[PDB]
């Protein structure tokens, strides 16, 4: 059994077959996977020619958009010490690492770069999504902008003596129109004051009622000032078309925060094709959990 | 212009390979102006495919009606396997009656007289002359009816000349139309009796009127996959080689 | 298989004419209804 | 223009099975009745109406 | 024109195309027209092993069946001058073609001729239509049987002087057993004498009633002296099954032939499987013209 | 296409969940009709 199953000397066998049987077997498994291979490749082509490149058929499961930050927090966290310095690294490189990108450097000369209205305006359409025109041109965005958290001043930007900034980031989406509420009876109490029709309001507060009062001064910084987002720098026109296009950002600064505590901080942008979920706590609005303990 | 190969196909073997006909005269009269003419007189009522109020006006020296890109798909890439489809249902016919493949080429010579009163097939069996005739008119009745067949996935590859079927739509009547009269002209050609008498038409056994169908489907998906990269890819090699 | 194998030479072809003649009946009708309908 | 490439085809079509007709062994009369054959058979009787 | 279209040397163009174009059409229709021939290649692959060796699907085009003759008269005409010898040498010729196949030099050993009855028997079966017991075995049959149509005495055959024969045949189907009529009342008058249940009678006469007085005497040879097929020789296994298969065979003699007129006889095999048509005017049945103008 | 385009991010999905589930309720009655077909 053990021995002969193994290597017999009568019948030139090993493991059970001869010489010329594995040849058989490995030639046709090896036809066959062949065949398999090349049906599957020609099934992939022909889904290769039915997709567009400059747009994804379906756009339903992102609508309508998110909301992001940096700092990278897990779990929806920010707790760092303000002694111990290699406490707030981790968020400080990741906040690096997003502003990296606005450098001026990087926005030079006349492509694909244009130079935009400094006060928010309306939309701009640089024609279809075609191929026609070659590279469209996306509006320059500068650091400077955002005044206290920018890097270039106070490269901690804040972390170091118990005053943080979170910058925020609407969801880039291809084809879609910021739409901001209208001027009518029926508002939020918030947005009232400093209505620009062209600005997509941001506004920042405290999941609880109770911690409202432990919640200092939240301080918005933006373009033109505002609290929102210029409706200009839409719509987006996707990689393919707008290489090198850099989207609006907003900085808030959560100045006078109080000490060992933690805070519940839920910020909310507003908008008509803004709408929020239940099951997704980024769609539209976004947590953040916020204790400087020192 | 397509249906022309598989009408002229078979005397070109008839000549050349020395196998019996094919296909018989009555079949291709009762083709060309049968079967053909009702769908092809309702692909006349085919809408726009872009909008044509758009396009410059057709340049004469240029642009012709008649051009080699037509020749090239008819003569050259269609009708060629609906001369496949037809010599594909011819073979079976006389393989499961007795005359297998390897016997039949050589044989026009005996196959015709009319004084051989014992014809050997591949199994050995003696037929008669006029036995023998009978399974070669079954043969054009098969024939056409392979024909009729692939003329289904041609009317449909012919009514997009660039769009796709799943797009424009079969919101066209009288092309449905066209199919099912097709198909109920055949079928009454062959079964009806007197026509085997009239007509030389006999009738056929249900599993022969299924050998034209993978042609058929084939020629579909290859037009399709034709219609698709001159649609993703303007001015390329399909183009200035296929299109019309 | 045996000398009264007599069916080993018989087809039915009357039939195989006769549903034939049915069913290319019955393409025929549903024809003119897709063509007639709308018409009405 | 549609009639004269039609024609064309059909009279190559001939020419080219009747040199071949000669090299495999075929008489002239068959030879020159191939060819009527091969011409007339590209000729389709219903596109003109 | 004319020159132009058939070579410019500005865009060096032959016909019409470049250098490249016509290598890109052509590898297209060689790749093209070699994925057509391989795929009617399998569809008929296929075909081969669908159907059997041993026996045709379809049996019902023949049947029932036909009767041939040697020799190979054109139009069903036999006319030949008794002077000229160089009148009936096509007819010679054929005969002699269809006899030299029934040479005892062929049938020699125990296989696979074996020894049968030399009077009329009743069928063999040899088993089923299986490779099981290899090839099966066929029964003898003599030349020296035809007696003055043999072309062993006078290789002529009778066309010499004025008396004809004709071997008559019958056609070979597999697995086809004949059916002698019985001997109930209704029956031929010719059949009714010399009734061997175990031979299929042959008897031939005049299509009009006025020839019958100008045709002489038919005179039979065959097996056992009957004017028939003797049922041992059957049924037929095909050629795969019974190579070397000898069909019976009845020799006629026309003699007392009238001189300078045109006879029209017409041979009637008589069975219950036997039908004659209308439209094939072989089937069962056979005309001939004999005219013996001297 | 403009900025009322908003057609071009909202699916029926309520209608293709309706006729989907028509579907499959027909499926499952000419199952049973199937089953029970010969034991009547
Ligand atoms: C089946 O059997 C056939 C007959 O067999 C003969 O008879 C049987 C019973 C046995 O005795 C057997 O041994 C006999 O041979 C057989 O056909 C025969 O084949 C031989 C050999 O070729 C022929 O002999 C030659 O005959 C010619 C002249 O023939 C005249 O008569 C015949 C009709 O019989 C006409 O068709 C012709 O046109 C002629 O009018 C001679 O010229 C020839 O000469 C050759 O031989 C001599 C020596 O004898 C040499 O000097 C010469 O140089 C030549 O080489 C032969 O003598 C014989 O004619 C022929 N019979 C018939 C009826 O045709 C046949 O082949 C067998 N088949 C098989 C498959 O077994
Ligand atoms: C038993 C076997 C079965 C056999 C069955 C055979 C079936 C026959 C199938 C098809 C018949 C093909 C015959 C040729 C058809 C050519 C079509 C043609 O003539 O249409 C006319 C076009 C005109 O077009 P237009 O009006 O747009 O021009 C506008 C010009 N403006 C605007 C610049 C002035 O003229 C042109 O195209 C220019 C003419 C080009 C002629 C090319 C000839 C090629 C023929 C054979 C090649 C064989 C080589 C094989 C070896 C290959 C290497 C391995
Ligand atoms: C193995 C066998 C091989 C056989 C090979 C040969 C096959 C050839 C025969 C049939 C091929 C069938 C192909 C099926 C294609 C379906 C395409 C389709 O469904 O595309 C959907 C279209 C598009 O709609 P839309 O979005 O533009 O509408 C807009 C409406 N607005 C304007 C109000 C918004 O919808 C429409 O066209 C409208 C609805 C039309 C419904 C058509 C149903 C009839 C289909 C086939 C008829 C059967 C022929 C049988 C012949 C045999 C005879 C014996
Ligand atoms: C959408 C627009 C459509 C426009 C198309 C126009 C529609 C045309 C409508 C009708 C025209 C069809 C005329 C068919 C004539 C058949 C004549 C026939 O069968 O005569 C039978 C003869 C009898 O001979 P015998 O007395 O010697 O027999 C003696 C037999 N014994 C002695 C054994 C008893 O046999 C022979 O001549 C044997 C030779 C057979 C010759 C067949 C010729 C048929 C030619 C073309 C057929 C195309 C029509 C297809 C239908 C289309 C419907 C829309
Ligand atoms: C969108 C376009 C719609 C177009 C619809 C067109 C309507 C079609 C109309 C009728 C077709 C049904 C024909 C049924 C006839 C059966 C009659 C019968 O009793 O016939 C028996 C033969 C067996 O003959 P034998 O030689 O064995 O015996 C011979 C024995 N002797 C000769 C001794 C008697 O059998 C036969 O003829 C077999 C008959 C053929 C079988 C039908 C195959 C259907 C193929 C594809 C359809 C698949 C649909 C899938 C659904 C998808 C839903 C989403
Ligand atoms: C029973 C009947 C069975 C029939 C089955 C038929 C199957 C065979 C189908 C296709 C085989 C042919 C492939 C030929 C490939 C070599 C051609 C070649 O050398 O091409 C070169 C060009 C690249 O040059 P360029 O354009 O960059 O230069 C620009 C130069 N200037 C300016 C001239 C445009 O190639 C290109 O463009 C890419 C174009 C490649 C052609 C794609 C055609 C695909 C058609 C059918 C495939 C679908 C089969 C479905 C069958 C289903 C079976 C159940
Ligand atoms: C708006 C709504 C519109 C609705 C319109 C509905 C129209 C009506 C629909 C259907 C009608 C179905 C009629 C079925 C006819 C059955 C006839 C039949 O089964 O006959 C079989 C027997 C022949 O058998 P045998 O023994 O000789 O076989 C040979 C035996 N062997 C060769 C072995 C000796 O017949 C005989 O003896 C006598 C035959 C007498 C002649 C019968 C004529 C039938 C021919 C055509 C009528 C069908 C047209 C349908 C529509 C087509 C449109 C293009
Ligand atoms: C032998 C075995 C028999 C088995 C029979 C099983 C019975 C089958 C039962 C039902 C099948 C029919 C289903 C028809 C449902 C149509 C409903 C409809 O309104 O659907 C529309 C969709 C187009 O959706 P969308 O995304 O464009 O628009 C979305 C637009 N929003 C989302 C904004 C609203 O279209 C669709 O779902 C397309 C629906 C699929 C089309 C049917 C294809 C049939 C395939 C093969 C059958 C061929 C038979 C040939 C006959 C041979 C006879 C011998
Ligand atoms: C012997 C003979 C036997 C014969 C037996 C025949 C049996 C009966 C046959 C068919 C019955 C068909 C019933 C059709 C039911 C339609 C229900 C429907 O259309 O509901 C749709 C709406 C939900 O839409 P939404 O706005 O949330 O969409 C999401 C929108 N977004 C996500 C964008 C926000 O419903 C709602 O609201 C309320 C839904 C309430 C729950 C309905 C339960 C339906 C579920 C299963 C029943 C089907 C079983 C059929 C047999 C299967 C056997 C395995
Ligand atoms: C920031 O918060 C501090 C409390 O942490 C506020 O200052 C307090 O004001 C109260 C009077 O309302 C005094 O009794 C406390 O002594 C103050 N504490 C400190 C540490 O100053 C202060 O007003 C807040 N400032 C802003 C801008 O929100
Ligand atoms: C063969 O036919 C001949 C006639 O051609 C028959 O002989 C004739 O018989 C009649 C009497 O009935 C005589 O008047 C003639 O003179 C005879 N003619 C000849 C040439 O002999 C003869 O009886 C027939 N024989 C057979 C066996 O049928
Ligand atoms: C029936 C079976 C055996 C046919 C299998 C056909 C295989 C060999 C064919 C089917 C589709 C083909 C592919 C189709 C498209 C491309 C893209 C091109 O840029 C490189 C070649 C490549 C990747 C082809 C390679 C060959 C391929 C995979
Ligand atoms: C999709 C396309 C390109 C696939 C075409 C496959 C071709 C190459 C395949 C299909 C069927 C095959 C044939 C199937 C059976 C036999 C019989 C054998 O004794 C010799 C090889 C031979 C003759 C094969 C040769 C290769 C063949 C013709
Ligand atoms: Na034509």
């Amino acid at each position: 059994g053990w021995k002969k199953f193994l290597w017999d000397s009568e019948k030139k066998e090993f493991l059970g077959r001869t010489g010329s049987s594995w040849f058989k077997i490995f030639l046709f498994y090896l036809i066959f996977y062949g065949c398999l291979a090349g049906i599957f490749i020609g099934t992939i082509q022909v889904l290769l020619l039915t997709l567009s490149d400059f747009e994804p058929k379906y756009q339903d499961r992102v609508a309508p958009p998110g909301l992001s930050h940096a700092p990278y927090a897990i779990k929806t966290e920010i707790s760092f010490s303000i002694s111990n310095p290699k406490s707030y690294e981790s968020f400080v490189k990741s906040m690096h690492k997003l502003m990296d990108l606005y450098n001026e450097s990087s926005q030079a000369g006349n492509s694909p770069f244009e130079d935009c209205s400094d006060t928010p305006a309306d939309y701009i359409k640089r024609g279809d999504l075609d191929d026609s025109q070659g590279q469209k041109k996306a509006c320059r965005f500068s650091r400077m902008w955002l005044k206290n958290c920018s890097g270039l001043d106070d490269t901690t930007y804040g972390y170091a003596e118990g005053k943080p900034c979170v910058v925020a980031k609407l969801n880039r989406i291809i084809g879609f129109y910021p739409k901001p509420l209208k001027n009518t009876t029926d508002l939020p109490e918030e947005l009232q004051a400093n209505y620009n029709q062209y600005v997509l309001p941001l506004r920042c507060a405290a999941k609880r009622e109770e911690d409202r009062e432990k919640i200092g001064s939240i301080e918005y910084f933006g373009l033109g000032g505002y609290a929102g987002f210029p409706l200009q720098y839409y719509p987006y026109y996707g990689k393919r078309l707008q290489k090198k296009y850099l989207q609006p950002l907003l900085a808030i600064q959560f100045t006078n925060l109080t000490q060992n505590m933690e805070l519940r901080i839920e910020c909310k942008v507003y908008g008509e094709n803004i709408d929020y979920s239940e099951k997704d706590r980024f769609r539209g609005r976004f947590e953040v959990k916020i204790e400087v303990k020192s | 212009l397509t249906s022309n190969i598989p009408e002229i196909t078979p005397f070109l073997v008839f000549i050349i390979g020395n196998v019996p006909l094919p296909l018989g005269t009555v079949t291709i009269l009762c083709i060309d102006l049968g079967t053909d003419m009702v769908p092809a007189i309702s692909l006349a009522y085919e809408q726009a495919e872009s909008d044509i109020m758009k396009r410059q006006p057709r340049n004469p020296k240029t642009d012709k009606l008649v051009n080699e890109r037509l020749i090239s798909m008819a003569y050259g890439q269609i009708g060629m396997i609906q001369a496949l489809g037809g010599f594909f249902s011819y073979f079976v016919i006389l393989a499961e009656n007795g005359f297998l493949p390897m016997d039949l080429i050589g044989k026009r010579v005996r196959w015709d007289d009319r004084w051989i009163s014992d014809v050997e097939d591949s199994f050995g069996q003696q037929w008669t002359y006029e036995q023998r005739k009978i399974v070669e008119f079954t043969c054009h009745t098969s024939f056409f009816i392979s024909i009729v067949v692939v003329q289904w996935a041609d009317l449909i590859i012919c009514k997009t000349r660039r769009n796709s079927i799943f797009q424009q739509g079969m919101k066209n009547k009288i092309l449905i139309f066209g199919l099912f009269e097709e198909t109920a002209l055949a079928a009454f050609l062959s079964y009806c009796p007197g026509t085997d008498v009239a007509l030389r038409m006999y009738p056929l056994k249900p599993s022969w009127w299924f050998c034209a169908f993978p042609y058929s489907l084939i020629i579909f998906l290859y037009d399709e996959m034709r219609r698709f990269i001159i649609r993703r890819s303007p001015g390329g090699w399909v183009e200035q080689e296929t299109y019309y | 298989e045996g000398p009264d194998n007599d069916e080993r030479f018989t087809y039915d072809y009357y039939r195989l004419r006769v549903v034939g003649l049915i069913v290319a009946a019955v393409l025929c009708v549903i024809g003119i209804i897709i063509l007639l309908a709308g018409k009405c | 223009h549609f009639i004269h490439i039609i024609t064309g085809v059909a009279v190559f079509l001939g020419v080219s099975f009747f040199i071949l007709s000669l090299i495999l062994g075929y008489s002239w009369l068959e030879a020159v009745i191939f060819l009527i054959g091969i011409i007339v058979a590209n000729v389709p009787e219903g596109l003109l109406a």
